[PDB]
């Protein structure tokens, strides 16, 4: 499912070593470290990112992203 | 690291229970949460699981009846058992299983004390 | 929208290029230094073209004043070339949209993309030699042409006129280093791997330069501009950004006192920890 | 075999920790994590990327790429 | 939580055709060079055929030409089309998943299927 | 708690392999290796960084950062 | 890598002790610093811990009375124990656990030597 | 010895996880995973790379590079 | 001791996997892998690096750097 | 992963011999290739190695007579042995040692099956 | 990987000696280098160490008299022992210890053979 599609509004590095990102108006977190430097770059240059997941509410995990 | 499952006592066949598991927040987002079960005498068995990105899985005998969910804010897995059968009687163990792609060491696999569910 | 490029002498060449530039584009407020400027192509909607006749290469006489080049206005891409003798305008496949009145139009099989005339000719831009002889030869190569196929020697002839018209229109650096081959002695211009790297990064440079503000340096891709007078001595006209955008919505980042294409910066700020390689 | 040559139309980070990339008309995946920053970089800077596999249909995997 | 589920194969007269197939758990399919190994009664385990993530096939000489290995990365499954069999090709055939280097999962680790009987007359 | 919000004035790689960062007027360090290229990126690009800890005096540790 | 613990000893019930534990610099900032105790014939149990970012956690029996702290300058952890009860008599061990997200050796756990706390009843000696 | 000096013409990620780089008109490869982002960044940004090795012929290996 | 302050003139990857940097007029090497891409990002962007060490002579090792 | 030695056999003291070792592509560029040898009775000793960037080392008693080399394209190490003395009689083993800074699998060392060199 | 030490021997009290240890280049820069001594009967004791970045440390019984240093070009460590006492007699060992932050293959601690030092 395409949960959100847009620019990364902001991003948080968390104490549990997960990475949170804010797309459209909703927050999403990923526990995959590999996604950290890729996502911070998409945010740097306003790359349109699209978070994919099974649970699409704000506060949900993902481990799938399309970079446009 | 600590797993506290609760819920589940006795229920007459055809009814519903909701088990919950409180997971210590240091590993909750890092793992696919699971539920195993063990009947007296037999050996422990998969029941359901839920990855960090909401993907679910169920043993066949349970599909269509049970549903598993996460409340990511409260660090808990819920297993909703619906229309139960006598074959579902067991001790139900919460299980936390670190996903591949996050690191945490050197654990990786964690279990709860269990919770007894009886159906007659 | 009909211009000429005068290959008679050094100064008549840049007069032609400049007269076309002033005509096509307006200067940037913050990139001027002695009437030479970087200017941005004007909005023109949207398949507008110019026909630029090649007028020179004969020096003493007035031969070869046939053959004109069709160039889309916003792109500075070459759609094709007319043959004013046979009154047939040979347009590339990917340029179907733009049509000039009267002249016969022969849509061809192959497209204009430099990958194509390099493959079907022989030479590649970079190493490529362009002189006054090679232009006469490249002129006769296009008068002898008919069909919709594109020969080997006609793909050579476009790769040379592309480099000295639309390419040099774009980059003052190519203008300067080529205008040599026009005066007495035929010095012979050689397209260096540096001029070629400029033509690939055209659109990217275009997106960056509008945001420049006396920032000492500019950094886009593999290309560096140490001061305002290295921009000025390299780029002359740029695309209009209002192709242009690769992936971003942020055109630029100011890092220290340098203007980076924010995309080039992003592409070396996305590396993992590094100790993380030991986990293989 | 040279399977697709062109610039990266899109990238995708997948749930199984493999990276997917669209070149020419066709999707390709790699299971090599080393390639993830390298491919995101080629996508960011419009590099012509050339994807080399022994199997060329869309949906094939690769572990060999040329960056131009 | 990794499972290799084989199917197909049984009895067939010599010079016949059998299609073995292994369905791999999703987690490690794209990470693995899939393979087949066989064990004949009386002997130890022989390599048979294997295919990398990137479609590169390898074989044992006594199989070349006859068997062909393949992947459907969609169905997460691996095929061994066996053609023109002969009594020396009689064995228990194990499906193999072998995790590739540069995957940060567990390089070189081997997984196995339960085993399948293939007999030829 | 939000300890300091601003641009990273300077940053420092330390001999115990921690990473110190100076934001607002105060210095904060982190042991998280993933945060190292993330912070240096935020510095170079002038991202607004907000540091989050449970102790906020200059010289405290943190493992949580907001990246605006 | 050394964990030097100190303080602790005899104390009448209701009194107080400050345990302190001094860690090598190589490992201090990388560690959640813990205090575990082992009462005779029982097993080593959690008492308190503070992470590198100052997140404190206590065993239920000790909330309100014990309070743990870091001094990042002196590379030491302090456990201040107030209103001690005889249930608190044990050997207290300092712990240094290397946090998820950082790395030192193959060593992910370091321990102190141990140090005896005795909470003592008013009818007892004293010494 | 100094073997080649110049900009990186192309680079190639190989199936054995090594990285091939082309400086001047000659090809070199390295087994050092660390060198992968360092080299590709030098390629992306037009840095001058000088390859250093004991065998200098095209198709040779290296693990020493100067970056200008 | 602040040993050298300035911009990275060149950097070098060494065969023993250590990374050499040249600041002011002097050469320094670090064995800390994490520092490599951070030092490269600084060399490219002309960040002012101050190398900190106990011995400040050319050819000395460092494990502490300040980035401005 | 395989390593196949070749060359070597009977030669007269003073004569020469060229050893060759084919290595699996998966690990050749990843390793410093070495030649080790074990005389009947004795324990296995170092003869020669060359790294991936071509740095060559030799045991003292072999300097000048033996030279090691790589054809990075055919994936093979060669050990040209000139002026063969009778002390050189041994089984020669090909050795692939993966280098600090690169990674393959759990194994860091690979050996050939050995080839015999006998000198009169 | 080789640690080869030298220096040491008989010397009268108040006298001086200079130890030196030659390290393999593959790990020399990766290491903090140390000297450890062991008396007969007693167990190994720390003497002195120097980090890759030049930080030195000494057992306080040896302060003021010993100074340790590196030569990064020669890949060697020295210990300059001044006004030796009888306390100081022992067998000295060179130590190379890989630092938190670099990586060499699975080996993280290396020792040299030993060198005898005697003070009457």
């Amino acid at each position: 499912a395409d949960c959100a599609k847009g620019k990364i509004e902001f991003s948080k590095y968390n104490e549990d070593n997960t990475f949170t990102v804010k797309v459209s108006g909703r927050e999403y977190w990923t526990n995959r470290w590999n996604l950290q430097p890729l996502l911070q770059s998409a945010q740097l240059t306003g790359m349109t990112v699209t978070i994919i997941s099974n649970t699409c509410s704000s506060g949900s995990g993902f481990a799938q992203v399309k970079f446009n | 690291v600590q797993l506290q499952e609760s819920g589940g006592g006795l229920v007459q066949a055809g009814g519903s229970l909701r088990l919950s598991c409180a997971v210590s927040g240091s590993i909750f987002r890092l793992s696919t949460m699971g539920w195993y079960r063990q009947a007296p005498g037999k050996q422990r068995e998969f029941v359901a699981s839920i990855t960090s990105y909401g993907d679910t899985n169920y043993r066949d005998s349970v599909k269509g009846r049970f549903t598993i969910s996460r409340d990511n804010a409260k660090n808990t897995v819920y297993l909703q058992m619906n229309s139960l059968k006598p074959e579902d009687t067991a001790v139900y163990y919460c299980n936390a299983n670190i996903e591949a792609g996050t690191y945490y060491g050197p654990g990786r696999d964690y279990w709860g004390q269990g919770t007894q569910v009886t159906v007659s | 929208q009909e211009f000429t490029i005068d290959f008679s002498t050094q100064q008549s060449y840049v007069s032609s290029l400049n007269s076309i530039r002033t005509a096509i584009s307006t200067p940037l407020e913050h990139i001027s230094q002695g009437a030479t400027s970087v200017s941005v192509i004007n909005h023109t909607p949207p398949g507008s073209y110019i026909s630029v006749g090649i007028r020179g290469l004969d020096v003493y006489q007035e031969r070869f004043d046939h053959l004109r080049l069709i160039i889309e206005r916003n792109n500075l891409s070459v759609a094709g070339f007319v043959n004013t003798t046979t009154n047939t305008f040979y347009r590339f496949s990917d340029f179907a949209h733009i049509s000039l009145p009267g002249v016969t139009t022969i849509s061809m099989t192959t497209d204009s993309s430099y990958t194509t005339p390099q493959r079907v000719a022989a030479l590649e831009r970079s190493g490529m030699q362009v002189s006054r002889h090679s232009l006469v030869s490249s002129y006769l190569a296009l008068m002898e042409f008919s069909g919709n196929t594109m020969t080997r020697e006609a793909s050579r002839a476009v790769l040379r006129f592309v480099t000295v018209t639309a390419q040099a229109l774009r980059f003052r650096q190519i203008q300067r280093e080529f205008r040599q081959a026009l005066s007495e002695t035929a010095p012979v211009y050689t397209m260096t791997p540096e001029d070629v790297d400029l033509t690939l990064n055209w659109g990217r440079i275009s997106n960056v330069l509008p945001e420049y503000r006396g920032e000492a340096g500019v950094r886009v891709g593999r290309i560096s501009f140490n001061n305002i007078s290295a921009i000025l001595g390299t780029v002359a006209v740029i695309l209009n950004c209002h192709e242009c955008q690769i992936t971003g919505d942020r055109p630029v980042i100011k890092i220290t006192n340098t203007l980076w294409e924010s995309n080039t910066a992003a592409a070396f700020l996305n590396r993992k920890s590094q100790s993380l390689y030991t986990t293989g």
